[PDB]
RNA sequence: GGUACACGAAAAACCUUACCUAGACUUGACAUCCUUGGCAAAGUUAUGGAAACAUAAUGCCGAGUGACAGGUGGUGCAUGGUUGUCGUCAGCUCGUGUCGUGAGAUGUUGGGUUAAGUCCCGCAACGAGCGCAACCCUUAUCGUUAGUUACAUUGUCUAGCGAGACUGCUAAUGCAAAUUGGAGGAAGGAAGGGAUGACGUCAAAUCAUCAUGCCCCUUAUGUCUAGGGCUGCAAACGUGCUACAAUGGCCAAUACAAACAGUCGCCAGCUUGUAAAAGUGAGCAAAUCUGUAAAGUUGGUCUCAGUUCGGAUUGAGGGCUGCAAUUCGUCCUCAUGAAGUCGGAAUCACUAGUAAUCGCGAAUCAGCUAUGUCGCGGUGAAUACGUUCUCG
């Protein structure tokens, strides 16, 4: 037992990335680290935006573009460190962060 | 006045005004940015305001004492309201 | 009316040449405005080696760097100094005590990378071999490493005020639409004593399919 | 050169169970919302039956089968006039012109609150009071002095 | 006359009240956004590229 | 006895619950008055109609909760849910269910407005 | 004031349009001095309405605020100032545009031959 | 004109600002090299000044030398890149070879059949490629997944996967494409949408995304600071944006949030200013703390009216960030109640969530008379004979 109750906030611009940095971390820390729930998410804030396409004229000439987020979310109510020790060896890729809350 | 002031401290106009007072009130200086807010004590003087090609002697008018000197130069030159 | 679906096909069907992800919407600029930088010194600095793309990821000033090449050779080079010079190179750039490390990979048919491609067309073009010639140089170096389908253009000025004079290359199945295509497009803006001219590459890493999501 | 295409429209209201009193509804339809409506066309159903004691389903549907239309227009010009082929139009655009002559001439009085005014005028069209069955006669009229233009081709 | 903006980025704006938003290659003061501090039109090109993290062609 | 269904109507979630009684057909959902929170409309009373083509409507009280949405999304959403908690009785009266649109969601969404679309079709006029 | 007593409808609306009184003042008179909008009153008893103008005449007089106003807009424009040259050609002070718009100030359609010089 | 009208520019008291005036900067405001070093380039309040600038003190390191340094100034017929017109069209290009005496044709066309060169069939034809569909996301029913701060009358909820729907089957009917009916499925006929613009096309526009050959100025198209103008204005057109009103105005109880938005932003909550907001004070880097969802419901009034529509314009009082709110920022409290009571040609969006309507959030930001614009959400119509006038 290291933390009362650990939150990790996995965020990422993509689905795909952020699952595959999801089930990476859920297999590595188990084995080292009890007490872990699976891949519980958050509801995601993908944003979109608009840019024009003409140099100076046509502002409704525009392309759409879109900011993607997904999030999932851990509570550790029981924490090993030794989770984070084999997390260097199957290094997340860096279109996913975890957020310590 | 900011619509929020009606007694506030412009920190680097009070300066130039109390001097001019100090005498009687002797108005012209040359003094014209936009920065400078008049209060309370800025009563009377004349600055050579810029209005975008010569700095004319305007009056800070003692009609209201918070008014800035940009509303009291003429920094405008329409074409005289003609029908062109 | 002349656009290529590389931006969608870019990010949720592939990746991206530079991608990292973080919490805050100021430092954003300021990464993308830093790691450009690097990236063009880096292809600029080595084109014997023929650096395919760079990947530069960029968390809390933080930068990492990962170089992918089509002659990674030239990238170590002789008895091993130019890796200890572009090792020691984007140490510096990214900072003083920004963390650094790098490893060597190579591609299946490594000249498929349009960046390198429209390189060394334009080096082509302006390096005694003429235009038809130079077409044909490009068309081999994307073909004789093993790539797909072939699209080559070449606009701008003959050293002239005339548009209306050109020759341009399209073999094989290139969907300018289908988003899971593997399509690299890539331009370079070549000066010459006249002006700038256009030298651009359509070139398909292989007609994907079944392969339509990040990896 | 579009083909034909079908027409669409929504659900009967509990009030009447019939489709003419939604599409008042809908026509009527301010704020974009069909609750203002709704409460708006049931106070002048209310105000049809209490006026004239009669009740109020048969006034309405008299109202829009007195108001209905039997005709379209197609323009053509031979070197410097305009005449007209009628041509049959679906019932679809029958009864949508009905209801929305029903629902325009409904709300034209500025003294008092809608209410009494659009039951007042469902009730006018239901009695024949002319407000947009002059439109249907004369309609029917010029069936007789408009196929004199659609029969020859020029 | 890009080093008036070039070194108005590099001198001190005596206050916050100097509002200019630009980036280090884009000669433009007009929607150089904080987000990316780059042109709409380096933006949106580089974007048919798909090189920024999390952009891709919008489809809700 | 407890039956718990899912409904969808415009950004609008419903989580339902549905038991056989006696009662007289209990129509309320989230457990408040109907004369405000529901405003007018014609679902205040369509929505236990669908109990009538299935188990008796004096049956399965009406036990919803909402998520999101406008005064009619939410009710769609309610609706769909207690038809769909109808289905887990008897899904062989679903010959009239699904043709009343009962078991099938509209897969209507408003639809998303564009740059120089500022309502979702319209745009500007041309007038000299 | 104390002009005008209220005949044909409720008091709400009749000092609308009276000056140093509007909508706003006009309903919190109206909820002051206890003048009833019940279903219909045109006229109430005149035991009130003396407090009734006491109270109006308490928000800004009438007559007073008609000065207030034109001494006002005399003085922003009897001045040496930009406020005042945007104040004697009948142009909105706030800031607006005058090509097209500040309309009421530039008269309802009155087009004028717009000359181009190239 | 289509193919510039809330364009570039997604915000002007200094900049944004690209112009002008003034003061300043001078191998230079920017800079390099060059010599060479090690504690200062930075920085502060004065002070003349508007600060520029000279200024004194101060806290891994920076500087004089001359080559030269910077260019948004255009030349878009010099262009790159860029998009848009037709048009996301209904077709297009290319090779083999054949047919012509050469221009050229062929296929690629035509009958069936589609949004499509969609395919079949036939034809000197054979195929290769491009555009619409195609992966992609977005969308709905079910099953399922992990589990809080969810749900909890629970694996619902969220986000993850799969099934499912592909005229699929049946009957017509066509050698084919592909149409119709029933039912299954939630969703059936390219299951809703789009992504990408075929050949060109306007040497359209872009020298200014960045530039760019050319010229154009460099102790001066370079640069700092101060200020003003882009919101001037006899005015016009375009768009939104308030209206010309009882679905509207006022009063009173009164629901559902979302792409979701949020770190110095959302700010819970408390108090007060009838008001802009102030004082107090968490939390929230967000499923957590907010961001109210509003219109709509319920009843009453105004009961018809330049009008309980419209605060246009205008001003009195404060409010906001901002050094400072004046030209060139703004909000309410309050007041004038103009014009306009549906508008001449000329018109617009439209095939169900469309027109129509109402709220919310956001980049811009110091600020906003951005009302824009973007995005979301809610509520929720008609019509569409057919291209006949029609244009593409």
């Amino acid at each position: 037992v290291k933390y009362p109750e650990l939150k990790i906030k996995l965020e990422s611009y993509d689905s795909t990335l952020l699952d595959l940095t999801t089930k990476k971390i859920v297999e590595v820390v188990k084995g080292v680290d009890v007490k872990i729930k699976g891949p519980l998410p958050l509801p995601t804030k993908k944003e979109v935006i608009t840019i024009i396409r003409s140099p100076h004229v046509d502002k409704a000439s525009r392309e759409q573009f879109e900011k993607n987020r997904h999030k999932r979310l851990m509570i550790l109510v029981d924490v090993n460190q030794g989770a984070i020790d084999s997390l260097k060896r199957i290094k997340i890729p860096v279109g996913v962060t975890l957020r310590f809350s | 006045r900011s619509a929020k002031k009606g007694a506030f401290v412009d920190a680097h106009l009070l300066k130039k005004v109390i001097d001019m007072n100090k005498q009687e009130k002797k108005r012209p200086i040359k003094t014209w940015s936009r920065r400078s807010t008049i209060f309370p004590e800025f009563v009377g003087n004349t600055f050579a305001v810029h209005n975008g090609k010569t700095f004319i002697n305007v009056y800070v008018t003692d009609d209201m004492v918070g008014h800035k000197l940009g509303e009291f130069s003429p920094t405008r030159n329409f074409k005289q309201h003609t029908a062109n | 009316q002349k656009v290529n679906s590389n931006g969608l096909r870019f990010g949720i069907n592939k990746n991206w040449i530079s991608r990292w992800t973080a919490n805050s919407h100021a430092q954003t600029a300021k990464w993308l405005i830093e790691d450009e930088k690097i990236r063009n010194l880096f292809f600029v600095n080595y084109r014997n080696a023929q650096v395919s793309n760079v990947e530069i990821e960029r968390t809390q000033a933080t930068v990492d760097v990962f170089v992918y090449a089509a002659q990674p050779a030239f990238l170590i080079g002789s008895e091993n100094k130019n890796i200890q010079k572009i090792t020691k190179q984007i140490k510096q750039i990214i900072g003083r005590t920004t963390n650094l490390d790098l490893t060597i990979n190579e591609i299946g048919s490594p000249m498929l990378s349009a960046r390198i491609i429209a390189r060394d067309l334009a080096n082509a073009i302006e390096a005694r071999v003429p235009l038809r010639t130079a077409m044909r140089q490009s068309l081999i170096k994307v073909l004789k490493a093993g790539a797909n389908g072939i699209k080559v253009l070449v606009s701008g000025r003959l050293n002239g005020a005339e548009i209306a004079r050109d020759k341009m290359y399209i073999e094989g199945n290139m969907p300018l639409s289908t988003l899971r295509a593997d399509i690299d497009y890539a331009l370079e803006k070549a000066q010459t004593t006249y002006g700038v001219i256009g030298v651009k590459v359509w070139i398909n890493r292989g007609m994907i399919y079944t392969k339509g999501l990040n990896r | 050169r579009k083909n034909r295409a079908p027409k669409r429209t929504v659900l009967p209201d509990p009030v009447f169970n019939n489709t003419l009193v939604t599409r008042i509804i809908n026509v009527i339809m301010e704020d974009g919302k069909k609750g203002l409506a709704q409460r708006i066309l049931y106070g002048a159903f209310d105000l049809i039956e209490q006026r004239t004691k009669e009740k109020p389903l048969t006034v309405f549907e008299r109202a829009v089968g007195n108001v209905m239309p039997r005709l379209e227009l197609r323009v053509r010009r031979i070197a410097g006039s305009n005449y007209q082929v009628p041509t049959e139009v679906p019932q679809d655009r029958k009864i949508a012109l009905a209801l929305r002559w029903i629902a325009m001439f409904a709300r034209k009085r500025h003294e008092k609150t809608m209410l009494e005014k659009i039951a007042n005028e469902i009730i006018d069209a239901s009695n024949n009071t002319g407000a947009a069955i002059k439109k249907k006669d004369d309609t029917h009229k010029m069936a007789e002095a408009n196929k004199a233009f659609a029969h020859m081709r020029w | 006359a890009k080093k008036s903006l070039k070194v108005k980025q590099t001198r001190i704006p005596k206050f916050a009240v100097r509002a200019y938003t630009r980036c280090q290659r884009c000669g433009r003061a007009r929607a150089v956004l904080s987000h990316f501090g780059v042109c709409r039109l380096c933006f949106r090109e580089l974007a048919y590229a798909g090189a920024i993290p999390g952009v891709k062609k919008a489809s809700w | 006895q407890s039956y718990y269904g899912l409904g969808r109507r415009k950004s609008s979630s419903a989580k339902v619950y549905l038991t056989p009684t006696q009662d007289k057909g209990k129509i309320t959902v989230n457990r408040r008055d109907p004369s405000e929170y529901f405003p007018n409309k014609l679902v205040i009373q369509d929505m236990e109609q669908p109990l009538d083509l299935t188990d008796l409507k004096k049956n399965f009280d009406i036990n919803v909760v909402v998520k999101g949405g406008g005064f009619t999304g939410q009710a769609g959403a309610i609706r769909l849910g207690i038809v769909r908690a109808l289905l887990q009785f008897n899904p062989e009266l679903k010959k009239i269910l699904k043709s009343k649109k009962l078991t099938t969601r509209d897969k209507r969404v408003k639809e998303r407005k564009k740059f120089g679309l500022y309502g979702a079709r319209r745009a500007p006029q041309f007038t000299k | 004031l104390g002009i005008d007593i209220p005949n044909q409808k409720r008091i709400e609306i009749a000092l609308t349009y009276i000056f140093g009184i509007g909508l706003s003042r006009s309903q919190a008179i109206l909820k002051q001095a206890n003048i009833n909008p019940d279903k219909r009153v045109k006229d109430l008893t005149e035991e009130e309405f003396v407090a009734i103008r006491n109270v109006a005449s308490a928000y800004k007089i009438e007559g007073d605020l008609r000065r207030e106003i034109a001494l006002n807009i005399k003085h922003l424009s009897e001045i040496g100032a930009w406020r005042g040259l945007r104040h004697r050609k009948n142009l909105p002070v706030r800031g607006q545009r005058t090509r097209t718009n500040a309309r009421t100030r530039k008269g309802p359609r009155k087009t004028v031959a717009n000359k181009k010089i190239e």
